């Protein structure tokens, strides 16, 4: 009865059977820009059903062996469905999420990985080691798309901040023997009111594992992560070609 | 006449069938009501045990 879920939004629906409840990120639902907050003057175009649906965009195999991965937002739909045309279409975009991180196993299989939101979350290099070079991640690191990225040093995140700590932002675990999956909403974070979904990644989505994946020889080896989103109360502005990048 | 407790709180002899089911008029097909997002935990309609 918490374990238990149907979420239901636009044409798609999911189910679980091995819940452990939903989070609201910094305890708030996602909602429309109001008048007062709003500063660009054009009639915004807010699609509803068409662009705010699951879309389920990626999998990955968990490994005894792991280190983590991350996903950008909007950065993992911007090339996906009527969403993606809309963020390519307008200069303007915001919207809500939510995330539904998927992973089932076996009562003999064991595990946990930590869920979590990272608001601006930026990448930072190893500079050559020494730490004398200015290095500067690539695009292809920063905005890695739908498929997303691994975690080179998941011990510090890629950015020098201690990954014990994550968990003062929005997150919930899968711990194989408890739940299979984890739901985290979150609203539009940023310090505008819209903003590009092409330039600028308002947060980003870290699946890590923290207690590693194990199994006797025999049971299924083969464990994928998969990840599916919806954007929620999505708003378009500033109308004018398709732009990629 | 009867006496015994047993035979006095007794169902044989019950003629009415109990149904559990009955019928409702229906000449058109049933109509579709406007329905929006559910983000709930507890209420799963998708899951069944045919």
């Amino acid at each position: 009865s918490d374990r238990v879920a149907q979420l239901t939004i636009g044409n798609s629906t999911i189910t679980t059977q091995e819940a452990a409840n939903i989070i609201v990120g910094y305890g708030e639902w996602p909602s429309y820009c109001s008048d007062s907050d709003a500063t660009a003057v054009d009639k915004p175009t807010r699609p509803d059903v068409s662009v705010n649906r699951f879309y389920t965009l990626d999998t990955k195999l968990w490994e005894k062996s792991s280190k983590g991965w991350y996903w950008k937002f909007p950065d993992v739909l911007t090339e996906t469905g009527v969403f993606g045309q809309n963020a390519q279409f307008h200069y303007l975009y915001r919207s809500g999420f939510c995330i539904h991180v998927q992973c089932n196993a076996s009562k003999f299989h064991q595990g946990a990985l930590l869920v979590a939101v990272l608001p601006e979350y930026v990448i930072g290099t190893v500079a050559g080691g020494t730490g004398t070079e200015d290095t500067h991640p690539p695009y292809k690191q920063t905005q890695p798309g739908a498929d997303g990225f691994e975690l080179q040093h998941p011990y510090v995140l890629d950015a020098g901040i201690p990954i014990s700590q994550l968990t003062v932002c929005p997150h919930q675990w899968i711990n194989l023997r408890t739940n299979n999956c984890a739901t985290i909403i979150v609203p539009y974070i940023n310090a505008l009111p819209f903003d590009s979904a092409l330039n600028h990644c308002n947060f980003g989505l870290l699946v890590v594992p923290i207690s590693p994946l194990d199994y006797d020889q025999g049971a299924t080896p083969v464990i994928p992560i998969t990840i599916t989103l919806a954007p929620m109360c999505s708003e378009f502005a500033g109308l004018r070609q398709a732009v990629t990048q | 006449g009867d006496r015994v407790a047993d035979v006095i709180e007794s169902s044989i002899g019950d003629s009415v069938s109990r149904a559990l089911t009955h019928a409702l008029p229906a000449p058109t097909g049933q109509n579709t009501q406007v329905s929006s997002h559910r983000l709930d935990t507890g209420k799963v309609p998708a899951l069944q045990a045919a």
